[PDB]
């Protein structure tokens, strides 16, 4: 009946709409400030020296932009790592031009969104849930902070963090692939293993399920009225779907158990993702992708040139285009 | 390199490094033999 | 196409006489390039002056020669500018400069032939690669 | 910017079409029960 | 007594030009005979004024004030050279070197960035005849060059440029050129610049001085594209003194 | 209750087999330090820099002031050989009480002593095994005191005259300083813990810890938790190894960003040198190489507007220009020289830079590290030739992967423990589902 | 010489579970 | 009337000989004895009237100004050319391999 | 205009998501 105490149980009150929850103390304020000055700068932020030049490029629809071409420009190179917030400027006009938002707004979501993962084992706990599904969100928060933190930090600019923007994001990638080497990365090949893999038991379940449901109405209403929310029985037929699958390939390579089917839905791409967010995450310490260029010689020495080679013109092509005016001297080191 | 008077066991060395690993192998033998119980 | 006696076969001096390396001599200064030269002669270029390569139309328009065999061998006992003009010993690896370039400490005379016999083959088999850069990569 | 004057309402028919269909299929939806 | 590096570092110290003593009121006498030299002249600017095109015919628009955008970048130092006696006892000084450039971009109400290339490069700059004492009166005048804020190499966002770049929109294949000749092709301006400066303080003992300056001079014309602001520039400024 | 595959979790109630494990795990431990410093000695080259051949432990040696003299030269091999085999040996030892406690041993611990014997629950033994174990450590901060101070020194790669041992006779002693390092900002030119520059704070700061960790030590032997810290935490074996989990998980991100970015508990002549050292090099290099030929890199406007050679940085510092403008917080002794009040003097530039400074900068532009998985030296474009990965990029990127699944391993201890305490670990009980009892939301 | 004390070491184990079995032992 | 000045100069004697007024230092390097020593006393004492200045600076050892007079007949001078000139173009151009 | 078109779907999609949420159909048991 204590002022604090009924605060307490406000917080952690599992008849919110939406739980808040300690994590969400921390989450709300955090997220509401980063998605409002993303909002406001995508719409309507300066020109932002991005590569510390004096070059500034134009990231909001206002100046010229549309929805695939607009971003938050990552802040100045001229700023490195250094702390950025807005009582550091002179002035507004200054943290605008040095791209002041981009600071403010990943530090917020970073923040936020590890907030909104405890928030995940939090309301577990408050329902008498097993607690690991904010393990599989990890993957994805884990990729989050490879590109806008860990990549800056071995970089030593969050002018090579992420953009946040569709083509931002495209030219990100491209310079990752020219100076890393990704595609021949094996984490990276890992974490496609995991995309490509997590769509396809995606589908495969989902087809799986789908084509073994109970008939349970007739051919003029929507099968899924044959389920109703919080029915007891099951709602298909699993030895059915399994009788089709092990016989598709063959008996052994199809589940029987659904502990066991729908515990491997969940690591495959959550484990392959990890991969992918490790692998950016060491990138960013410059270990990178493997290497073959002219490994093939004949009994002269000639090169003979593999794919490996040909892969290799393309990212020297990145490489010598990227940020056209930024280098002045002959290799790009960071 | 190492002291000349253990120039001997120079094979012996390039392998030890890897001892470790091989107890995470072993774990599975193990595992083998009883029957993952 | 294979590593003939043709292509092993490289200026000695500037008098004209020729030497032929062996196989063994060319993987032997293959080796000893990478080991003690490619970190900035890869590909025979020099990463940290690029005005300057390897290739053997520049070796052999520097003062004194440096396209043969006597005058790379000396080149890596007393380095000089592309003129000649000044010893650059204190800052280029040589066995004058051994104490501070460690690296150039075990290395014998024959070792020498060998690499310079390394850097004068090379062109023979990789063209404009060799000293080209990234453009031939 | 020197853009396509039809982007306009190619977009704004876009929307509005395949909407007011849906609309009106939920609000008769709704009016049965 | 000074201070080390890292008192200094990230405080924005780094940025200013050393003051005199305000009790430094003297004056440095001058061997007409002997030569002299500044070891070190700094320039801090503290105001940045663009010019504003007034549209019609006999209104001619003000010099406004701009809002620095590019931080505590933007002062000329450690520069030096020969400080001669002519015949009639002016005083010129000959920029020789230093760090007599600054990229600097100022943004006027209403949005517009203006950059520009603060510089005093191949400054020369005199005062008045008899001199015999630089004192808190002496005035130098001069000019200094004004190059291109952007140099030879510098590529635009279609890859365009003057020693480097394309020359055409290659984007636009098969568009009407003409249109497009102003952007396409790239121009170097060199332009001069007028400094007065003005001396208020002087340690006698040491020939160092100090003071105020203003100078004139274009802003970028971003390679021809457009056309440049005329900027005035208002700060403070710091010399030594030595007997060559 | 536990399948093969989660195995070791049938140890966490069995105090004598899984204190087998842990000392055999601890000679796994030792024996790999043992090992891996013979192997590396077997293949270490004196002429050769250490960060040309693949070292980790031999570099932590030197670090010591052991087997090395003036410039990081080596002079004696010798302790690296003997540091490897005590290591070695000593895992037998521990190899020995390891298989013996988990096979033969009592499986259980209480019933033989009430002193090596512990319930998981009993807060107070708990706090009491904490405190050993905090006096042990701080035992072991005090011992790289005394090598400082009382048995020959450390490896100072600041020291005058291009690095050599010194023995600290004056440590950092004012906690103005110590913890005025635990409240620098974590961003770029402040670089909390991970910025300390001089090994006066480094000794000093270890003798803070040693008596701060046998303090606490002392402190737990003698007290039991309070109430407010007995119902804010879950009391638990799995419980606490989720504390530890969380801990390594942070210390193993600290360590990456120390040996990526910190060149003094580092020293660049054994590991190579850091990013932006590498990055500041190159700058160097061919501001040096410039100047020789007559340029005057201070007033040298490069293609952007900016100084091509030397910019000041947003707070006004002179630095090195490029796009290397974003490494100006970095600090090295090859580098200082030549800093002024203002940053980079240009009239040291112009008159001061040595030779040995010129070779420095070509070597650690030449050894930046940056490499293939394959150990391709150079840039993702280089071609094959350079046998080399920079000791920094191996072990930043090893320790953040580890660092990493220890945080995730956190999490999942820690949720599970919080499961396991109030009693849902293995599902919902179907006859008491609390969502069914609660309300509907709308 | 790589076979004169490696071998020995890759089979130590698997030769301890071949003799704590077909010698019973708690394994 | 808007020309690039760096192709139009590539149609003078800057497009075939060194220009001893205009090119970088780095072309220096294509005839023997020039780098880096006269190259570096030609380019700060330019600019030149005509080809045969050089050997009026100062400080020319005879075997400096023998090598010079062997290579005249590959310099030439045109008109200084800002654009090549300014940001210290002529010792650093931006060009490395 | 182009701006006004993007915002707009952009706020019809925030909107959707108010109604989505606090007025979705109630999910109801058995
Ligand atoms: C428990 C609850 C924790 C909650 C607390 C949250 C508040 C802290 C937030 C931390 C933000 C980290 C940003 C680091 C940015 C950066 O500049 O960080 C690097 C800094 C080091 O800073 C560098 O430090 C350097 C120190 O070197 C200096 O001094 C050296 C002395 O030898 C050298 O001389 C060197 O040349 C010289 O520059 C300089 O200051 C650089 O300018 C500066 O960048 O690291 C450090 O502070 C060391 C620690 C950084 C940790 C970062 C790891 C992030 C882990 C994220 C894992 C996400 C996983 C998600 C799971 C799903
Ligand atoms: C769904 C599945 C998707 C696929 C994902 C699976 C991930 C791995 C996929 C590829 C693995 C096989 C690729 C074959 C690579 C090869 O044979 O690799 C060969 C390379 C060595 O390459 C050689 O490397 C040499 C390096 O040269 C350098 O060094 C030489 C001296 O060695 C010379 O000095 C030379 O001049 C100098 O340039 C040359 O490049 C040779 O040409 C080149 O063949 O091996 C090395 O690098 C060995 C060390 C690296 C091994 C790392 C293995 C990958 C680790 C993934 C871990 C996943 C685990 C997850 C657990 C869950
Ligand atoms: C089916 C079989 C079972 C295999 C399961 C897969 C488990 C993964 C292992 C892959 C299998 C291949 C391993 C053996 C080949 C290999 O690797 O062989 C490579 C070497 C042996 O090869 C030697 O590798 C050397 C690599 O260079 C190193 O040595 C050079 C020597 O001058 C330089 O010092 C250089 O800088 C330095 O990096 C050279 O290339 C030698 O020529 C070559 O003989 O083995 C190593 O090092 C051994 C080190 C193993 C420990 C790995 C520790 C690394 C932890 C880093 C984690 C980073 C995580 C990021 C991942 C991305
Ligand atoms: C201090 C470290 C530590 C300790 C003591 C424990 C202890 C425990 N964990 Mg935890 N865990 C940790 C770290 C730790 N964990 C980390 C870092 C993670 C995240 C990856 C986890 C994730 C985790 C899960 C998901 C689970 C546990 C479980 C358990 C329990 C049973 C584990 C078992 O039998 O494994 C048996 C060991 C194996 C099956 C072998 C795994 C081998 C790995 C995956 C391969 C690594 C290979 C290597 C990288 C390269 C190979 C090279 C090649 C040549 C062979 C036990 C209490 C289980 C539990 O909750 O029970 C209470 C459980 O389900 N752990
Ligand atoms: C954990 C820290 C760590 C670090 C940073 C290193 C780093 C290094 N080691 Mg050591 N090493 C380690 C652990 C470590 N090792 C262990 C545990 C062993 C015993 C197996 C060895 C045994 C060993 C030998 C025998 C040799 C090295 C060598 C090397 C060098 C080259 C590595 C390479 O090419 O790998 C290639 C990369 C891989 C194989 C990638 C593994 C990917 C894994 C499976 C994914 C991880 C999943 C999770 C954990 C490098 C300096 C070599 C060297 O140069 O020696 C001087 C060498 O010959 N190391
Ligand atoms: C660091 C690694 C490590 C360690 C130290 C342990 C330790 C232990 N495990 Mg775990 N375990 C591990 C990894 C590890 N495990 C992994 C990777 C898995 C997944 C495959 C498991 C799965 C697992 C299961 C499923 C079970 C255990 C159990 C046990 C305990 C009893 C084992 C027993 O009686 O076997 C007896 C085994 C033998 C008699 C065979 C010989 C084994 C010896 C020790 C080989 C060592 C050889 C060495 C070279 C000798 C040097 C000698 C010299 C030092 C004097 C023991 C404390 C058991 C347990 O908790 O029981 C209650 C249990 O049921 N473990
Ligand atoms: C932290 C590790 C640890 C812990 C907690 C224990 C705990 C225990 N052991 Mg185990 N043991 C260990 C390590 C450990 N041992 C190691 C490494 C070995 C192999 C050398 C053994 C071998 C062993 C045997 C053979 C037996 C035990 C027994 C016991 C029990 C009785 C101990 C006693 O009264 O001894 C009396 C205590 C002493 C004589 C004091 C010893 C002081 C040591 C030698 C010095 C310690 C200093 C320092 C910590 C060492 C580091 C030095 C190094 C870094 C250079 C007890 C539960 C007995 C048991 O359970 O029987 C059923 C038993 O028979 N232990
Ligand atoms: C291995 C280390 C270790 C561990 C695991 C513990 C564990 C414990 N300690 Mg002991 N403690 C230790 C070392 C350790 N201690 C040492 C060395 C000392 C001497 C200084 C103490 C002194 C001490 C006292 C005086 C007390 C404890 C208490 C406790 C209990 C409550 C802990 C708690 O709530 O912390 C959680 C901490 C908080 C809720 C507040 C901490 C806020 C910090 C500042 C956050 C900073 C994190 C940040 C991200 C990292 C940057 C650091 C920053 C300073 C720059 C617990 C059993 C309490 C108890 O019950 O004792 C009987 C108690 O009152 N400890
Ligand atoms: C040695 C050295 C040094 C020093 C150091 C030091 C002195 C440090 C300290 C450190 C410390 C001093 C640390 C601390 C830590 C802490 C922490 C890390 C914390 C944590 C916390 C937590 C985890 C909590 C949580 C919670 C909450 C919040 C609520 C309730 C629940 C709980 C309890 C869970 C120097 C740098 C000088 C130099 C070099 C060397
Ligand atoms: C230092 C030293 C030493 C020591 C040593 C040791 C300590 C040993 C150990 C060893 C060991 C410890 C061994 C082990 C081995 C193992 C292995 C070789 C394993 C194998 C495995 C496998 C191959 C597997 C298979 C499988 C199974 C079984 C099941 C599932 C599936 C799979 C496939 C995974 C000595 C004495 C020499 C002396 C000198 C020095
Ligand atoms: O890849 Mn290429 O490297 Ca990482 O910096 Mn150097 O150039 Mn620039 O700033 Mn963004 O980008
Ligand atoms: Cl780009
Ligand atoms: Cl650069
Ligand atoms: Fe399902």
């Amino acid at each position: 009946a204590n002022l604090w105490e009924r605060f307490c149980n406000w917080v952690t009150s599992t008849d919110n709409r939406l739980y808040v929850g300690w994590f969400g103390v921390i989450m709300i304020p955090t997220l509401l400030a980063a998605t409002i000055c993303f909002v406001i700068a995508f719409i309507a932020a300066p020109p932002v020296d991005i590569d510390g030049i004096r070059e500034p490029v134009s990231g909001s629809l206002l100046y010229g932009n549309n929805i695939i071409t607009g971003a938050v420009v990552p802040s100045s190179n001229a700023i490195g790592l250094h702390f950025y917030p807005i009582w550091e400027a002179a002035s507004l006009d200054e943290w605008l031009y040095n791209g002041g938002p981009y600071q403010l707004i990943i530090f917020h979501f970073l923040l936020g969104a590890s907030c909104y993962m405890g928030r995940q084992w939090e309301l577990s706990y408050r329902l008498g849930m097993r607690p690991w599904i904010c393990v599989a969100y990890s993957a994805p928060l884990a990729s989050a902070f490879a590109v806008f933190l860990i990549y800056p930090i071995g970089q030593g600019s969050f002018s090579d963090g992420m953009p946040l923007g569709i083509s931002g994001t495209f030219n990100f990638m491209i310079v990752f692939q020219a100076e890393h080497n990704i595609l021949m990365h094996p984490f990276h090949q890992l974490g496609v293993a995991g995309v490509f893999g997590g769509a396809l038991f995606c589908a495969m379940h989902g087809s799986l399920v789908t084509s073994s449901l109970i008939r349970e109405t007739t051919e003029t209403e929507s099968a899924n009225y044959g389920y109703k929310f919080g029915q007891e029985e099951e709602t298909y037929n699993i030895v059915a779907a399994h009788g089709y699958f092990g016989r598709l390939i063959f008996q052994y390579a199809s589940f029987n158990n659904s502990r066991s089917l729908h515990f491997f839905l969940a690591a495959w791409p959550v484990v392959g993702v990890w991969f992918t967010a490790l692998g950016i995450s060491t990138m960013a310490f410059n270990l990178n992708g493997f290497n073959f260029n002219h490994s093939v010689i004949d009994a002269k020495g000639n090169v003979i040139n593999t794919w490996a080679d040909i892969i290799n013109r393309a990212n020297l092509g990145m490489e010598v285009m990227h940020e056209r005016n930024a280098h002045n001297f002959p290799l790009d080191l960071a | 390199k190492l002291p000349e008077a253990y120039a001997i066991f120079d094979p012996l060395v390039d392998v030890l490094p890897v001892i470790p690993v091989l107890f995470l192998a072993l774990a599975f033998v193990w595992q083998a033999a009883v029957g993952f119980r | 196409a294979e590593l003939t006696p043709e292509v092993l076969t490289v200026p000695l001096n500037s008098e004209g006489k020729t030497i032929t390396l062996t196989e063994k001599q060319y993987l032997e200064g293959k080796r000893l390039f990478q080991y003690a030269c490619a970190s900035c002669h890869v590909g025979g270029i020099t990463k940290t002056n690029p005005s300057l390569d390897l290739r053997t139309e520049t070796l052999a328009l520097a003062t004194p020669p440096r396209d043969n065999i006597e005058g790379l061998v000396d080149y890596m006992k007393n380095p000089t500018t592309y003129d000649g003009e000044q010893e650059i010993a204190e800052v280029h690896p040589s066995l004058r400069s051994a104490d501070i370039f460690p690296k150039m400490r075990n290395l014998t005379e024959k070792d020498l032939v060998a690499i310079a016999g390394h850097i004068l083959v090379e062109p023979k088999i990789l063209g404009d690669k060799w000293g080209g850069g990234k453009v031939y990569y | 910017m020197e853009v396509n004057q039809l982007g306009l309402i190619a977009t704004a028919l876009f929307v509005l079409v395949p909407s007011v269909f849906l609309i009106i299929l939920y609000v008769q939806t709704e009016s049965q029960q | 007594q000074t201070l080390t590096y890292d008192d200094i570092v990230g405080t924005g110290l780094a940025n200013k030009c050393p003051t005199l003593d305000d009790t430094a009121r003297g004056a440095y006498p001058i061997d007409s005979s002997q030569t002299y030299r500044i070891a070190r002249l700094c320039l801090q600017p503290t105001t940045f004024l663009v010019k504003e095109e007034p549209k019609n015919k006999r209104q001619e628009a003000e010099f406004v004030p701009t809002k620095l955008v590019t931080r505590e970048t933007t002062s000329l130092d450690q520069i030096q050279g020969e400080l001669k006696v002519n015949s009639d006892g002016s005083l010129t000084f000959v920029e020789e070197d230093g760090i007599d450039f600054q990229p600097v971009t100022v943004q006027m109400a209403g949005g517009e960035r203006i950059p520009l290339l603060f510089t005093v490069k191949n400054l020369v700059a005199s005062t008045q005849p008899n001199v015999t004492s630089i004192t808190t009166s002496t005035d130098f005048k001069g000019e200094f060059n004004v190059p291109s804020y952007r140099t030879a190499n510098f590529l635009d966002p279609k890859g365009r440029g003057l020693a480097s770049g394309y020359d055409s929109a290659i984007a636009l294949p098969q568009a009407k050129e003409e249109e497009l000749a102003r952007a396409n092709v790239k121009r170097f301006s060199l332009t001069k610049g007028q400094i007065s400066l003005n001396v208020a303080k002087v340690d006698g003992r040491t020939g160092e001085i100090a003071g105020t300056f203003e100078s004139e001079q274009l802003s970028d014309d971003d390679m021809g594209a457009h056309e440049p602001h005329e900027v005035k520039i208002q700060g403070v400024f710091y010399a030594s003194i030595e007997p060559a | 209750g536990f399948a093969w595959w989660a195995g070791n979790a049938r140890l966490i109630n069995l105090s004598g087999k899984l204190l087998g494990a842990h000392v055999a795990h601890a000679g796994l431990i030792v024996f790999w330090a043992g090992a891996m410093t013979l192997f590396e000695l077997a293949h270490f080259i004196p002429e050769k820099p250490m960060y040309e051949q693949g070292l980790i432990l031999i570099p932590h040696i030197a670090t010591l002031g052991w087997g090395v003299g003036p410039g990081g030269e080596v002079v004696d091999t010798f302790p690296f050989f003997v540091v490897g085999v005590v290591h070695l040996i000593s895992s037998a030892v521990l190899g020995f009480g390891g298989v013996y406690h988990a096979i033969r041993g009592p499986e259980t611990l209480e019933e033989y002593s009430s002193f090596f014997g512990y319930d998981w629950k009993d807060k107070n033994k708990m706090t009491t095994i904490l405190g050993f174990h905090l006096i042990v450590l701080g035992i072991g901060a005090l011992l790289l005191v005394a090598k400082a101070m009382f048995f020959g020194g450390l490896y100072d790669t600041w020291a005058p005259g291009g690095g050599d041992v010194r023995v600290i006779t004056n440590p950092t002693l004012d906690p103005r300083v110590i913890f005025g390092y635990l409240l620098k900002s974590p961003f770029g030119g402040e670089g909390w813990i991970v910025s300390v520059n001089n090994l006066e704070d480094v000794v000093g700061g270890h003798i803070w810890i040693g008596l701060i960790c046998i303090a606490g030590g002392i402190w737990h032997i003698l007290t039991t938790p309070f109430g407010w810290a007995r119902r804010a935490f879950i009391w638990s074996g799995e419980a606490y190894l989720s504390y530890s989990l969380g801990a390594l998980s942070m210390m193993g991100f600290i360590a990456t960003c120390f040996v990526w970015f910190n060149n003094t508990v580092y020293p660049s002549e054994f590991y190579g040198p850091t990013g932006p050292e590498a990055s500041q090099a190159q700058a160097m290099t061919f501001l040096i190489r410039d100047q020789k030929l007559g340029a005057n890199v201070g007033s040298a406007q490069g293609p952007t507007g900016l100084g091509k050679y030397l910019m000041r940085s947003p707070t006004g510092e002179i630095i090195f220009g490029g796009e290397t403008m974003r490494f100006w917080d970095f600090r090295g002794p090859w580098l200082e020289p030549l800093r002024g009040p203002n940053g980079l003097d240009l009239n040291k530039i112009k008159n001061d830079i040595q030779p040995w400074q010129e070779r420095r900068a070509a070597e650690y532009m030449t050894h930046a590290p940056l490499g293939s998985l394959n150990s391709v030296g150079g840039v993702a474009t280089e071609i094959n030739s350079v046998n080399f990965v920079s000791p920094r990029s191996w072990l930043a990127t090893s320790h953040f992967v580890l660092a990493f699944f220890f945080l995730v391993g956190h999490l999942w201890h820690a949720g599970r423990a919080r499961a396991a305490a109030a009693g849902f670990e293995k599902g919902i009980d179907r006859e008491s589902e609390p969502v069914l009892s609660m309300p509907s939301l709308d | 010489a790589q076979l004169t004390m490696i071998a020995m070491i890759g089979i130590a184990g698997p030769m301890i579970i071949f003799l704590l079995a077909v010698r019973r032992g708690n394994l | 009337e808007l020309v690039n000045v760096v192709d139009e100069k590539l149609g003078t004697a800057y497009g075939e000989k060194i220009d001893l007024n205009n090119t970088n230092i780095a072309a220096f390097i294509q005839y023997r004895g020039l780098y880096p020593t006269l190259a570096k006393l030609i380019v700060k004492n330019a600019p030149y009237e005509s080809v045969e200045d050089v050997l009026n600076i100062p400080g020319l050892t005879e075997r400096q100004k023998q090598i010079l007079r062997e290579n005249l007949e590959h310099f030439t001078v045109t008109e200084v050319e800002t654009a090549l000139v300014e940001g210290g173009d002529r010792y650093n151009n931006g060009l490395y391999k | 205009m182009e701006t006004i078109t993007y915002v707009f779907i952009f706020a019809c999609i925030i909107a959707l998501f108010f109604f989505a949420i606090f007025f979705r159909e109630p999910p109801r048991i058995t």
